[PDB]
C-alpha cells in the first residue's frame, strides 16, 4: 500500500517514507529518520534505466553502496521506490549517512597539524578501502569529500561511471593526475595524486594547478614541478611524446619554496617539526611520474599519517563484490529497468 | 595525543 | 693525484691501444683529470685516436666534461677536425651546442677551419646556426671571414630552413608566406623530423597550416618517432586544424608504431567534434591498438563517458 508522503521540494516532487520527516534541500534532501532517530540524506534518481549511462552508474551505486562497509566512506542506510510494479517503476530513493560540509569549506580555515593529519588519516583509510574492494575512484577533488562537526572525515561516492548525481552539489582537470592526461595507463595511485593537490589546497589554501582545459593542466604541472626526466619521456606514446618534449623545459620550485613553513603553522620544536613531515608527504604524493609515488599504504605509515593509525580502520576486510557485476554489459533499457527494480523493490 | 574532536563549520 | 692515472692519460694520448686496455682493466680511474682539466678522452680525442675512445667510452667516460676553458671532447674534435670521433662522440651524447669561455661552440670552430663534413654531421645532430659568441660571430660569419664559401652557402640555406621552422613555431602568417615566396621549403625538418606543419599543428595556428598545405607541405608527415600532425592536433584537441589536415589529404586510419590512430587519441581527452568530423572522414572504430583497445575502450578509461555513448553505438 501507501505508506508514503509526497512533498514538494522545487520542481520535482519527493514520494518518501513517513519515517523521514521534515524533507529539506540541499537534487538531494536532508530528513530526519524518526525510526533510527537521526538525520539522513535522501537522494532521488528520476528514471535511471532511461540510457546506457544513468543505467551503469546507477546499477553500480546501488549494488557498490549495498556491498561497502566503512567508516570513512559513505553508507547506504535504506533504498526504496514509491511505484509498486515493474510496469510502473520510475524513480529511484537513496537514503544516505548525512554530513555537514564538504573540503571546500575546511580548506578556507587554518587549521592545525593535528586536524590537518587527522582529517588526511580519514581519507586515506577510505581511499585505502575502496582499492581493496578493486575500486579507483579516479575522481577524488573536495567537492566530492565530505566532514562533521565532530571532525569526522567520508568519501562522498565511487568516482568516474559509479556516480549518479550529486549531492553536496569544483572541477576534475584541477586534481587529475598527469598520467591520465598523457595518455598512459593508470594504477591505484592516481588516487594519491588527487590528495596531493587536495593537501596542497589546504595549505595555501588555493588551487595547487589551475589549468583552463586538460592541455593547460599539464603546463600548470611542469611549471610548479618541473619537466620530468628522459627515464619518464621514454614511457610515452609517440604521438604524446612528441607534443610533452617540444614543451618549454621548466626546472620546478622545491618543495620548501612551493609550500614555505609560514603557511603551516609553525611556532614550537613541535609545530616547525610537523610542518617538514606535511612536506615531505606532500613530495611524495605530487610526483608526475607515478612509478616514484608512494601508495596509500605508505602514505598511512608516513610520520605525519602514522600517529593516529588504527588497523581497525586501515587493514579492514575488504567487500566480497557479487561476481562480474560492473563490468561494460550492454543492455536493452528494459533489461536495466528489471535489474535495477530489482535491486530496489522492498 | 587525543584525535580531534570538533571541527568549525559554517 | 693518482698514479694509475697519469698513466692511463699519457698511454691515452701515446695512441697505446694495449696499455689502456691494461690500465682500465687493472682498475684506471677512466675520468680523471689534468693540471687544466684534460681527461683521457679529451686527449685521444685531440689526438685522433678513434679506438682508444671507443674503449674508454665503454669504461664510462664522460662525453662532455669541461677543461679550464670550458672546452669539451667534442670542441677538440671539430678542432683538429677528427670526423670519425664526432660521430663516435655525438652518437654517445655529446653536447652538440656546448660551449666555452668565449661562447665558442663545435660549429663555429668546424666551420672556421673548413671542415665541411663535420660542419654537415654537427648540423644533422641539431647544431644552432643561429648560436654566437661572445662577439656577436655566427658559424656563417667564421666561414665567410675565412673563404669557407661552400660551408658558408649551407650555413645559410640551414639558416634559411630554421627561419621557416621558427617562423611556424611563434610566428606570423606573413613572415611563413615571404618565406616560401622567398624560396623556402615547406617540408623543411629539424634534428627530431619536425615540419612547420608539425609545428603550426601543435601551435593550433590554422592560418599558417592552411599557407603550408596550399603550397605543398605533406600532410603525412612523420617526425623521429612517427608522430603526424593529424595525430597532434586530434590529441591536443585542435578542431579546425584537424578539419583542414583531413580536408587536404591526411590519412584518418593511419596508426604509429603502437597502433594509435586520430580517433584514439581524440578518446584521451574527449574533443567531441574532433570524433565527429573523424567519423565522418571514416574513421574505423573497429581499429585495435597494441594493447588491443578500440577507440570505445579508451573513452571507457579516461571516464570520457559522453563520447562512449556515441561509439558503442556504432561498436
Amino acid at each position: 500500500d501507501n505508506n508514503f508522503y509526497s512533498v514538494e521540494i522545487g520542481d520535482s516532487t519527493f514520494t518518501v517514507l513517513k519515517r523521514y520527516q521534515n524533507l529539506k534541500p540541499i537534487i538531494v534532501c536532508a530528513a530526519y529518520d524518526a525510526i533510527l532517530e537521526r538525520n539522513v540524506a535522501i537522494k532521488k534518481l528520476s528514471r535511471p534505466f532511461q540510457n546506457q549511462t544513468h543505467a551503469k552508474r546507477a546499477y553500480r551505486e546501488l549494488v557498490l553502496m549495498k556491498c561497502v562497509n566503512h567508516k570513512n566512506i559513505i553508507g547506504l542506510l535504506n533504498v526504496f521506490t514509491p511505484q509498486k510494479s515493474l510496469e510502473e517503476f520510475q524513480d529511484v530513493y537513496i537514503v544516505m549517512e548525512l554530513m555537514d560540509a564538504n573540503l571546500c569549506q575546511v580548506i578556507q580555515m587554518e587549521l592545525d597539524h593535528e586536524r590537518m593529519s587527522y582529517l588526511l588519516y580519514q581519507m586515506l583509510c577510505g581511499i585505502k578501502h575502496l582499492h581493496s574492494a578493486g575500486i579507483i575512484h579516479r575522481d577524488l577533488k573536495p567537492s566530492n569529500i565530505v566532514v562533521k562537526s565532530d571532525c569526522t572525515l567520508k568519501i562522498l561516492d565511487f568516482g568516474l561511471a559509479r556516480t549518479a548525481g550529486t549531492s553536496f552539489m569544483v572541477v576534475t582537470r584541477y586534481y587529475r593526475a598527469p598520467e591520465v592526461i598523457l595518455g598512459m595507463g593508470y594504477k591505484e595511485n592516481v588516487d594519491l595524486w588527487s590528495v596531493g593537490c587536495i593537501m596542497g589546497e589546504m595549505v595555501c589554501h588555493k588551487i595547487l594547478f589551475p589549468g583552463r582545459d586538460y592541455i593547460d593542466q599539464w603546463n600548470k604541472v611542469i611549471e610548479q614541478l618541473g619537466t620530468p626526466c628522459p627515464e619518464f619521456m621514454k614511457k610515452l606514446q609517440p604521438t604524446v611524446r612528441t607534443y610533452v618534449e617540444n614543451r618549454p623545459k621548466y626546472a620546478g620550485y622545491s618543495f620548501e619554496k612551493l609550500f614555505p613553513d609560514v603557511l603551516f603553522p609553525a611556532d614550537s620544536e613541535h609545530n616547525k617539526l610537523k610542518a617538514s613531515q606535511a612536506r615531505d608527504l606532500l613530495s611524495k604524493m605530487l610526483v608526475i611520474d607515478a612509478s616514484k609515488r608512494i601508495s596509500v599504504d605508505e602514505a598511512l605509515q608516513h610520520p605525519y599519517i602514522n600517529v593516529w593509525y588504527d588497523p581497525s580502520e586501515a587493514e579492514a576486510p575488504p567487500p566480497k563484490i557479487p561476481d562480474k557485476q560492473l563490468d561494460e554489459r550492454e543492455h536493452t533499457i528494459e533489461e536495466w529497468k528489471e535489474l535495477i527494480y530489482k535491486e530496489v523493490m522492498d | 595525543p587525543k584525535r580531534p574532536t570538533t571541527l568549525n563549520l559554517f | 693525484g693518482s698514479d694509475l692515472g697519469k698513466k692511463l692519460l699519457e698511454a691515452a694520448r701515446a695512441g697505446q691501444d694495449d696499455e689502456v686496455r691494461i690500465l682500465l682493466a687493472n682498475g684506471a680511474d677512466v675520468n680523471t683529470a689534468d693540471e687544466t682539466g684534460f681527461t683521457p678522452l679529451h686527449l685521444a680525442a685531440w689526438e685522433g685516436h678513434l679506438g682508444i675512445v671507443e674503449v674508454l667510452l665503454k669504461n664510462g667516460a664522460d662525453v662532455n666534461a669541461n677543461d679550464e676553458r670550458g672546452h669539451t671532447p667534442l670542441h677538440l674534435a671539430a678542432y683538429t677536425g677528427h670526423l670519425e670521433i664526432v660521430e663516435v662522440l655525438l652518437k654517445n651524447g655529446a653536447g652538440v651546442n656546448a660551449t666555452d669561455v668565449i661562447g665558442t661552440a663545435p660549429l663555429h670552430l668546424a666551420a672556421m677551419w673548413g671542415h665541411l663534413e663535420i660542419v654537415e654531421v654537427l648540423l644533422k645532430n641539431g647544431a644552432d646556426v643561429n648560436a654566437q659568441d661572445k662577439f656577436g660571430k655566427t658559424p656563417y660569419d667564421l666561414a665567410t671571414d675565412n673563404g669557407n664559401q661552400w660551408i658558408a652557402e649551407l650555413l645559410k640555406r640551414a639558416a634559411l630552413r630554421r627561419k621557416l621552422l621558427e617562423a611556424a613555431r611563434a610566428g606570423h602568417r606573413d613572415e611563413v608566406e615571404d618565406l616560401i615566396k622567398n624560396g623556402a621549403d615547406v617540408n623543411a625538418i629539424d634534428a627530431m623530423g619536425l615540419t612547420p606543419l608539425h609545428l603550426a599543428a601543435m601551435r593550433g595556428h590554422l592560418e599558417i597550416v592552411e599557407v603550408l598545405l596550399k603550397y605543398g607541405a605533406d600532410v603525412n608527415a612523420e617526425d623521429y618517432y612517427g608522430t603526424t600532425p593529424l595525430r597532434l592536433a586530434a590529441y591536443i584537441g585542435h578542431l579546425e586544424i584537424v578539419e583542414v589536415l583531413l580536408k587536404y589529404g591526411a590519412d584518418v586510419n593511419a596508426y604509429d608504431i603502437s597502433g594509435t590512430t586520430p580517433l584514439h587519441l581524440a578518446a584521451v581527452l574527449g574533443h567531441l567534434e574532433i570524433v565527429e568530423v573523424l567519423l565522418k572522414y571514416g574513421a574505423d572504430v573497429n581499429a585495435q591498438d597494441k594493447f588491443g583497445k578500440t577507440a570505445f575502450d579508451i573513452s571507457i578509461d579516461n571516464g570520457n563517458e559522453d563520447l562512449a555513448e556515441i561509439l558503442q553505438k556504432l561498436n
